[PDB]
C-alpha cells in the first residue's frame, strides 16, 4: 500500500535514446512507479525469420 | 554520397557473443567478402595449381544411424533435463528485468521533476502555458518551480482553468515533493515519529 | 528386364500442367528485334492490355542457332544468379516463361548503353564528355559491382556494351553472363571455365594464365571501362590469337606492356610461380607512357591519375577494391556534386536504339 | 490490469482510430466536459487518433445537443452525417470508421433497447442513402457522466471498452504469452496406446435458455486470440434451432482450419443440463473431420464445500490482525511480485464422478473445479467453478481434465483485459463469463417478428 | 552463405507449418479426382485395393529410401556432400507441389542430382551420369539422355527458378569458429565434429529445412551432439557441456525451434525402426512395371 | 457412467420420493414436497431444502444438501384480489406445476 500521492505518470525521464545501448541498461528502462520487477517483467528477443 | 552504400549490415539481430568488442563479433548465418590475409597468402602460393578445399571432417555422406544408435529410450531424459535447464537460466538471466534498487518500491530512475529557482516572470508564464490544450506533455514536464503554497496552486488552478488531469498531476507532484522534502527534514526517528 | 524409350515417366504431369500455362502471346506482345546478342537474340516487349510505352527486354534463350538440347551452363548461372540479386544499380529479372523448347526472360528494357555514349561521341565533332558525368556513372558503376563483390559472386563479363543507362541517369550493370559465387569452389575456376571476360578487356592475371584468379579482374576490367571512357577508345584495343589450351594472346599482352610498362620481382612478388612466366621474357623493355597517355585527352589531372594508377595495377594482393575505391580523392572533393542522376546539366537525348523492325 | 496507466503500458497489436460523436439530449453542460476529456485520454494513450466529429455550426465538436429523438431530427442528424461523408471524399479506408455514444439516462433494460432502435433507425437510414458507412454503437450511463466523483483515472477502462468494437473486431488489446514450457518431455515411443498429445485447443461455450428460444455462444482460441460472441432468436421452432447448431460448428470448423492439426475442439454446455436434442445434433454433426470433448460447467454452488481451517492460505494471517505476519520486505532479497488475490485460482481434481446439478440422467467423469477464496479471515465457503468431463476422444482422461483446467486457468486470467467483468470473479474463463452475461441479461426481451 | 537474411530462400519459400499443411492439403484435393481407384497389388489372385491414405503418400515411410537411393546415386557418382544436399531439397520442393504415383522416382532422383551438379559448380555430363542411373538400375531409366532433360526442363518450370540455397554446414563452421573464443574456450573431438556432421547430413529427411533457418539445425544437431557426448557425483559436469549451455543461453538464438528439431530428429529416429525396403520396393515396382 | 442406464435413474427417484415422504411424516405434517424440495407450509425458512441422493463408485451412498433462496411465499383467502394476484406466479404445490 502506497500512499495515493506516490502513483504519479512519470515523464521526467531520460530514455529517448536507442536500445541496446551498450549492454544491460534495464537501469534507465525501469523509471515508473512501480518496480517491473514486482510483476517479473520478461523482456522478449529472439533471433527473427 | 548520393544514394547509401551497399555495407551489408543485418537488419535487428543477436551475435553470437554480446560480451565481445563490438566490431569483431560474428553475426549468425552471414558473411560478407572481406580482403584480408588468408586470402592473399592462398592467391599467392596457389597459382597454376588450383585451389579448391577438401571438407574438414573424414567420411561424410553417411547417415548416423549405427552411428548414435540408441538415441530414444535410453537416451532422452538427459536431453529433457538438460534442454530444461537451458530454457531455465534463459528466462532467469537473459530476460528477466532486474531490480538494481535496495531503497523503496520503485524502479531505479524515477526521478521527481526536479525544482528550479524562478522568479514570478518565468513562473506566471509558465502557469500560462499549463492553461492551454494543445501544449506537449514532456518538455512542460521537465522542470517545475519551487515554493507553491497550496493556496497559490489552487487558485491559480481554478483561477485559469486548468485541465483536469494536468490539475491532479501538479497537486499529486507537490503533494510528493513537500513528502519527500518533510521526510528528509526529520532529526529523530522513532517508532511513530517516520 | 532392361528398359527402352517408351516406360513411365513424366508423361502425366505434362497434361496436368499443359491445360492451364501463361505464353509471351499473352502476358506482352513483340514490338522489334533489336539486334544484341548471336548466341541468344534480345526483343522488345510491349506491355499487353502518361502513354507509358514499350519499356520490357526479351531474352529468348533459343541455342539451336530440334528435341530438347539442356540448359546450358551459361543460362544456368545466369538464371540462379539474377533472380535472387536485387539492387538499384541491376537489371530487374521480372519473369522467367518457359516456351515450347527454350527459355524466356524478361528485364527491363533501357534507354541507351556505354557504347552508345561513345559512339555519339565517335562523330567527328568530338564532343568530350564532361568529368562530372564520367565520374558520376564512375561512382554509381563502382557502387553497382561493390554490391555485386560483397554477396560472394564474381563478375567474368565487363564491357561498354552490357552496361545500360536510364532515364533519370541509373547505371545497371545488366548481363550476369559468366558470373559464380565462390563461397566454396568445389571444383576449381580452371576445371570449370578455362577462359574468361573478352578479349579487349581482360586482366593480366588472365592474360599469364592464372587458375586462382582472385576477385581484382573486376577492377581491372572497371579501370579499362574508366580508361575507354577517358580516351574515346579502347585503351587495349587489343589483336585477337589464333597442343596448347591457350592462344596466349601474344599481342594483347605486347599492348598492356607497351602502354603501361614491364613487372619485374619488386612490383610483382609471385610471377616466378606462374604456368608461363618465361613467355613474358620475349617482348622488349618498356617504361610506362601512362601519364603521358593521359595527357593526351582532356585537362582533368592530378585526381583521375591517381584512380588510373591504382586501378590499372598488375599487383593482384595491392589492387584497390571497391569499397576502398569509393572516397579515393574523387567523390569527396568536388566543384559539381557527384548524384545518381547522371543527366542533370546535360540537355540532349543520345538517341534512341537502333530496332530492327 | 489498474497499474494500466501508472506504467504507460500500450497495446502490442497496433492501433485503431476511429472519429467520435456523442449524442446527448439530457444535460449539455456536463457533456461538453466528458467528451473531450474521453478523447484526450484515449488519444494520450497510444491508442490511435479520435480525431472528434465537426460540423459547421456553433456546436462544440463531437455533440450534438438535441431534445425529443424521433424521426424527423434523427432523419435530418443522417442527411448532417451523410452531407459530412459526401465531402470527405479521398481519404484512406482506416479513417473513418465513426461510432455514437449515447448516454443511458436509467441503466436497465428498457431503454438499452430503446438507445439500440434509435441507433438502428440511424444506421437504417444512413445506410440506404450510402452505401459502404460504417458507424457503431456505444453507450454509457449518465450518472458516470454527471457524477462528479468519477476519477479520471477510470475513464482510461472506459477507453479500453471502445478498443474492442473497432472493426478489427478479433484483435484486442492483450493476448496469453505463449511462453516455454516448464518441463520438455521429448515424446518418444509411448509407454503404445491410443493417446494423442494433441498440439491445439479450442474452446467453445454455448447455452441455450430455459424456455427454449435462445441460443447464445463464444468461441475461443487456446490463448484467447480468434473471439466470436453472438446470439439467435431461434423462437418456439425446430428449425432455425437444427440451423444455429450447424452455424456454430461452422465458425468452430472456420476458426479450427487456420492451425496445425491433431486439434480437440472442446464445446462447454452452461447451466448442468445436457438434453438429448443438441446431444443428437452434435452427433450429426461431428465425424473425424475434428475430435471433440463434451464438458458440463456449473457455476452456482450447489455443491458447496464449505472451508475450515486458519493455517494454510497466508492472507489470513495478514487478513486476521493486520500484524501477524506485518513484517519488514527485507530490501536487500528484493525479488518479490506483487500478487492480487480473487486472482490467485487452485485447482481441484475429485477422486470419484460427481452428478451433474441439474438433469438427473447423466453423470459425469473425472469432475473438478476451479477454487477461489474469499479474502477474509475465518470459517467461510469459497467460491467454485465445476468442470464435469463426459466425452473423452481418447484414453487416460485424468490427462485431459488437468489440461483442460490448465488452459481454463488462463482463459480465466484473460477476462480483466477484456471489458468482460471487473476484477469479482478471476476464476470463470472469459467465454463462459460471456455466455453467462448474455443469457442472464438478454432473455426478458420478448420479440415479435413482422 | 553471404546473407540468409534479405535472400531469396527467407522471402519466396520457407513457409512456416500452417503455410506447408495448407498447401499439403491443396495437393490432397488435388490428387482426389485424379485417381479414386487405387493400387492392384498381386502377390501370392491376390487383389486388395488400399484407401487414398493407407501409405504411399508423402508422410514417412519413402522418404528414408527416397534419401537412401540418393546417397547411393551420390557414393556410386563420387560427387561432393553439397550437391546431393541441394538435390534434396529440388527432390522435396518438387514433391510438396507435385504427387509421387504420377512421376518416375528415379529419374526424378538422377534429375535432381544433375540439375544441383550443374547449379553448384561441380558439374557431371550426361552420359556417365544417365550410364551410372542404368548401371545401378538397369530399369526404370531410358537410355535416351533426351527424357532424363525434359524432366530437367520441367524441374526448372516447377520450382520456379529459385535454385541456390544456403546450408547448414556454413553455419556449423561458423560455429565452430566462434567456439574458439576466450568467452568459452573449448573444442570438440574430431569424431564428434562428424557425428555432428552426420547428424546435419541426416536431418534433410523428415521436412525440417522448409520452416527454420539453417544455423538453428546446425545449433539443433550440435546440441545433440554435445549432450549426447558429455555423459558418456554433480548432474551438469564435464564443463565442454557448461560452456556450450552458456553459449545457446547468452547468445539469442531462440528456442522453442529447436525444440521441434529435436524432436523431429528423435521421431525420425523412432520411424527408422519400422522401415523396410520389402514392401516400398515391390509398391513402386507394381506402380511403375505392371 | 457417461450415460445412466434406466434402473438406477429409478432408484435415485425412488430414493428421492422415500426421503421427502419420510420427511414429511415425521414432521408435524408442515413440509411437502415440491419437486426435488422440500418446502414449509408456514414461512419459516422461506427457502427451498433440497435433498439429493448419489450413489458413488465405490459404493457411497451420499446424500447432498442445497438451500435455494427463492422467494416462494405461501399465499391464503386474504390475497385473492389484484394487487397480488397481478404481479406473481402461482404453483402447485405437490406437483410444481404452475
Amino acid at each position: 500500500s502506497m500512499e495515493p500521492y506516490h502513483f504519479i505518470s512519470n515523464y521526467n525521464t531520460k530514455y529517448t535514446d536507442d536500445m541496446a545501448t551498450g549492454s544491460n541498461d534495464t537501469t534507465a528502462f525501469n523509471d515508473s512507479c512501480v518496480n517491473l520487477s514486482l510483476f517479473d517483467a520478461r523482456f522478449e528477443r529472439k533471433n527473427p525469420h | 554520397g548520393s544514394g547509401r552504400y551497399l555495407l551489408t549490415p543485418p537488419d535487428d539481430l543477436h551475435p553470437y557473443v554480446p560480451s565481445s568488442k563490438p566490431q569483431e563479433q560474428v553475426y549468425p548465418d552471414f558473411k560478407p567478402w572481406e580482403h584480408t590475409a588468408a586470402e592473399d597468402q592462398i592467391l599467392a602460393n596457389f597459382v597454376a595449381k588450383g585451389f579448391y578445399h577438401t571438407p574438414m571432417v573424414n567420411f561424410e555422406s553417411i547417415s548416423a544411424r549405427s552411428s548414435v544408435h540408441e538415441s530414444l529410450v535410453t537416451q532422452s531424459n538427459i536431453l529433457s533435463q538438460q534442454f530444461d535447464k537451458i530454457i531455465k537460466i534463459r528466462e532467469d538471466h537473459i530476460n528477466k528485468i532486474p531490480s538494481n534498487s535496495t531503497t523503496t518500491l520503485h524502479g531505479p530512475g524515477f526521478q521527481l521533476p526536479n525544482r528550479i529557482t524562478l522568479t514570478d516572470h518565468r513562473k506566471e508564464t509558465w502557469l500560462h502555458e499549463l492553461s492551454s490544450s494543445h501544449t506537449s506533455l514532456v518538455k512542460i514536464g521537465k522542470f517545475i518551480p519551487h515554493g507553491l503554497k497550496r493556496r497559490q496552486v489552487i487558485e491559480q488552478c481554478y483561477l485559469k482553468f486548468i485541465p483536469l488531469k494536468r490539475a491532479i498531476w501538479l497537486i499529486k507532484c507537490c503533494y510528493f515533493i513537500e513528502w519527500k522534502s518533510n521526510h528528509k527534514k526529520k532529526r529523530s526517528n522513532a517508532a511513530g515519529a517516520d | 528386364l532392361m528398359a527402352n524409350n517408351d516406360v513411365f515417366t513424366i508423361g502425366p504431369y505434362r497434361a496436368r500442367k499443359d491445360r492451364m500455362r501463361v505464353s509471351v502471346l499473352e502476358k506482352y506482345e513483340v514490338i522489334g528485334y533489336i539486334a544484341a546478342g548471336t548466341y541468344g537474340k534480345v526483343y522488345k516487349a510491349k506491355r499487353q492490355i502518361k502513354p507509358l510505352t514499350v519499356f520490357y527486354a526479351i531474352k529468348k534463350f533459343k541455342t539451336e542457332k530440334l528435341h530438347y538440347t539442356g540448359i546450358s551452363q551459361s543460362a544456368c548461372r545466369e538464371m540462379a544468379l539474377c533472380r535472387e540479386l536485387h539492387n538499384k544499380h541491376l537489371t530487374t529479372l521480372v519473369e522467367i516463361f518457359l516456351e515450347r523448347k527454350c527459355v524466356h526472360m524478361v528485364y527491363e528494357y533501357a534507354e541507351h548503353d556505354l557504347l552508345q555514349i561513345i559512339h555519339f561521341h565517335s562523330h567527328p565533332e568530338k564532343r568530350m564528355i564532361p568529368p562530372r558525368m564520367v565520374r558520376s556513372i564512375m561512382w554509381q558503376l563502382l557502387d553497382g559491382v561493390s554490391y555485386l563483390h560483397q554477396n560472394w559472386v564474381l563478375h567474368r563479363d565487363l564491357k561498354p556494351a552490357n552496361i545500360m543507362v536510364t532515364i533519370d541517369g541509373c547505371v545497371k550493370i545488366g548481363d550476369l553472363g559468366l558470373a559464380r559465387k565462390f563461397h566454396n569452389m568445389l571444383q576449381t575456376l580452371y576445371t570449370g571455365d578455362k577462359v574468361v571476360v573478352t578479349i579487349w578487356y581482360r586482366a593480366p592475371e588472365l592474360l599469364l594464365g592464372a587458375r586462382h584468379y582472385t576477385p581484382a579482374v573486376d577492377l581491372w576490367s572497371v579501370g579499362c571501362i574508366f580508361a575507354e571512357l577517358i580516351g574515346l577508345q579502347p585503351i587495349f584495343k587489343g589483336e585477337e590469337a589464333k597442343k596448347k589450351t591457350v592462344p596466349f594472346q601474344v599481342n594483347q599482352l605486347q599492348r598492356i606492356l607497351e602502354v603501361l610498362g614491364t613487372p619485374d620481382q619488386k612490383i610483382w612478388p609471385y610471377l616466378e610461380k606462374y604456368p608461363e612466366y618465361d613467355q613474358i621474357t620475349k617482348f622488349p623493355k618498356y617504361r610506362d607512357n601512362l601519364a603521358t597517355w593521359y595527357h593526351s585527352a582532356g585537362g582533368r589531372d592530378k585526381h583521375a591519375l591517381s584512380l588510373l594508377y591504382h586501378l590499372l595495377n598488375y599487383d593482384p594482393i595491392k589492387r584497390i577494391d571497391a569499397f576502398n575505391a569509393l572516397e579515393h580523392k574523387y567523390f569527396t572533393e568536388s566543384d559539381i556534386p557527384v548524384s545518381e542522376n547522371v543527366f542533370e546539366g546535360l540537355t540532349y537525348k543520345y538517341p534512341a536504339r537502333r530496332i530492327h523492325t | 490490469q489498474p497499474f494500466i496507466k501508472f506504467l504507460n503500458f500500450r497495446p502490442p497489436n497496433g492501433i485503431k482510430n476511429f472519429k467520435s460523436l456523442l449524442l446527448s439530449s439530457s444535460f449539455k453542460e456536463d457533456c461538453l466536459s466528458f467528451a473531450p476529456t474521453l478523447s484526450q485520454t484515449y488519444i494520450n494513450q497510444e491508442l490511435g487518433f479520435c480525431e472528434l466529429l465537426k460540423l459547421t455550426n456553433e456546436d462544440p465538436p463531437g455533440l450534438m445537443y438535441l431534445k425529443a429523438f424521433d424521426k424527423n431530427k434523427l432523419l435530418l442528424l443522417a442527411a448532417q452525417i451523410v452531407s459530412y461523408c459526401s465531402n470527405n471524399k479521398n481519404s484512406i479506408k482506416n479513417v473513418p470508421p465513426i461510432l455514437i455514444i449515447l448516454p443511458l439516462d436509467n441503466a436497465t433494460l428498457t431503454e438499452l433497447v430503446d438507445k439500440a432502435n434509435i441507433f438502428q433507425v440511424i444506421k437504417n437510414e444512413v445506410c440506404a442513402k450510402m452505401p459502404n458507412i460504417e458507424l457503431y454503437l456505444k453507450v454509457i450511463p449518465m450518472d458516470f457522466i454527471r457524477n462528479v466523483l468519477v476519477t479520471v483515472d477510470q475513464y482510461v477502462n472506459v477507453a479500453i471498452s471502445i478498443y474492442n468494437m473497432l472493426p478489427p473486431k478479433s484483435v484486442k488489446f492483450t493476448h496469453i504469452a505463449h511462453t516455454l514450457p516448464e518441463k520438455v518431455n521429448f515424446r518418444t515411443m509411448q509407454q503404445s496406446s491410443s493417446i494423442i498429445y494433441y498440439d491445439s485447443y479450442i474452446h467453445l461455450a454455448y447455452s441455450r435458455s430455459v424456455d427454449k428460444e435462445w441460443v447464445f455462444a463464444a468461441l475461443s482460441d487456446s490463448y484467447g486470440q480468434g473471439s466470436m460472441t453472438k446470439t439467435w432468436y431461434v423462437g418456439n421452432s425446430r428449425g432455425k434451432f437444427d440451423d444455429a447448431c450447424n452455424q456454430i460448428w461452422n465458425i468452430a470448423l472456420n476458426l479450427a482450419s487456420k492451425k496445425f492439426g491433431k486439434i480437440c475442439l472442446i464445446l462447454t454446455r452452461l447451466n448442468g443440463i445436457l438434453p438429448d436434442d443438441e446431444l443428437m445434433n452434435w452427433r450429426r454433426l461431428s465425424g473425424r473431420n475434428i475430435h471433440l470433448a463434451v464438458v458440463c460447467v456449473d457455476d452456482n454452488s450447489k455443491i458447496s464445500f464449505i472451508d475450515e481451517d486458519k493455517l494454510y492460505p497466508s492472507f489470513k494471517p495478514i487478513y486476521k490482525d493486520t500484524r501477524f505476519g506485518g513484517r519488514m520486505d527485507m530490501t536487500r532479497l528484493y525479488d518479490y511480485e506483487i500478487r492480487d488475490i480473487d486472482q490467485d485460482i487452485h485447482g481441484i481434481v475429485f477422486q470419484h464422478p460427481f452428478p451433474l446439478a441439474h438433469s438427473q440422467h447423466r453423470c459425469a467423469i473425472r469432475s473438478g473445479a476451479l477454487i477461489k477464496f474469499k479474502k477474509c479471515d475465518g470459517d467461510t465457503v469459497w467460491d467454485k467453478f465445476a468442470v464435469n468431463l463426459l466425452n473423452c476422444p481418447h484414453s487416460d482422461s485424468t490427462q485431459l481434465l488437468e489440461t483442460i483446467l490448465e488452459e481454463f486457468r488462463n482463459l480465466a486470467a484473460l477476462n480483466v483485459w477484456y471489458g468482460l467483468s471487473d476484477g469479482e470473479d478471476g476464476h470463470i474463463p472469459w467465454h463462459i463469463l460471456a455466455v453467462k452475461k448474455m443469457m442472464n441479461t438478454l432473455v426478458h426481451t420478448r420479440v415479435k417478428i413482422a | 552463405s553471404g546473407s540468409f537474411w534479405t535472400s531469396t530462400q527467407r522471402h519466396h519459400w520457407q513457409y512456416t507449418k500452417a503455410s506447408l499443411a495448407k498447401e499439403r492439403q491443396k495437393l490432397w484435393l488435388l490428387e482426389c479426382q485424379l485417381f479414386p481407384q487405387g493400387l492392384n497389388i498381386v502377390m501370392d489372385k491376390n487383389i486388395p485395393i488400399t484407401h487414398r491414405d493407407l501409405h504411399y503418400d508423402k508422410d514417412y515411410n519413402l522418404r528414408i529410401y527416397c534419401y537412401f537411393l540418393i546417397m547411393k546415386l551420390g557414393r556410386r557418382l563420387n560427387i561432393r556432400q553439397y550437391a546431393l544436399a541441394t538435390a534434396h531439397i529440388y527432390l522435396s520442393r518438387f514433391l510438396i507441389k507435385a504427387s509421387v504415383r504420377e512421376i518416375n522416382l528415379y529419374m526424378l532422383v538422377t534429375t535432381c542430382v544433375y540439375l544441383a551438379c550443374k547449379v553448384e559448380e561441380c558439374p557431371q555430363y550426361i552420359r556417365t551420369l544417365v550410364s551410372e542411373a542404368r548401371t545401378l538400375w538397369p530399369e526404370f531409366i531410358p537410355p535416351d539422355p533426351t527424357k532424363v532433360t525434359e524432366f530437367e526442363f520441367y524441374l526448372l518450370e516447377e520450382l520456379e527458378s529459385y535454385l541456390i540455397v544456403h546450408h547448414p554446414y556454413q553455419s556449423l563452421k561458423q560455429i565452430v569458429q566462434v567456439l574458439k573464443q576466450p568467452p568459452f574456450q573449448i573444442t570438440l573431438s574430431s569424431d564428434d565434429l562428424q557425428n555432428c556432421w552426420s547428424l546435419i547430413n541426416d536431418s534433410y529427411i523428415n521436412d525440417v529445412h522448409l520452416l527454420y533457418p539453417p544455423h538453428i539445425i546446425a545449433v539443433a544437431c550440435l546440441f545433440i551432439t554435445i549432450s549426447i557426448h558429455g555423459k558418456p557425483p554433480k548432474n551438469s559436469s564435464s564443463p565442454v557441456q557448461i560452456a556450450f549451455n552458456r553459449f545457446m543461453a547468452e547468445s539469442l538464438v531462440d528456442l522453442e525451434e529447436v525444440m521441434d528439431t529435436i524432436q523431429e530428429q528423435i521421431t525420425l529416429y523412432d520411424h527408422w525402426d519400422k522401415y523396410h525396403e520389402q514392401w516400398i520396393k515391390f509398391l513402386l515396382h507394381t506402380l511403375y512395371l505392371r | 457412467k457417461p450415460n445412466l442406464p434406466p434402473h438406477y435413474a429409478l432408484f435415485l427417484k425412488a430414493l428421492r420420493r422415500k426421503i421427502y415422504i419420510n420427511l414429511a411424516l415425521g414432521s408435524h405434517n408442515k413440509l411437502i414436497q415440491f419437486g426435488n424440495a422440500c418446502i414449509s407450509l408456514s414461512g419459516v425458512p422461506n427457502y427451498l431444502v433440497q435433498l439429493e441422493p448419489h450413489l458413488f463408485v465405490n459404493g457411497d451412498l451420499t446424500v447432498s444438501l442445497c438451500a435455494k433462496n427463492m422467494g416462494l411465499v405461501p399465499m391464503k383467502e386474504e390475497n385473492l384480489e389484484e394487487s397480488f394476484l397481478s404481479k406473481h406466479a402461482l404453483y402447485l404445490a405437490p406437483s410444481g406445476i404452475r
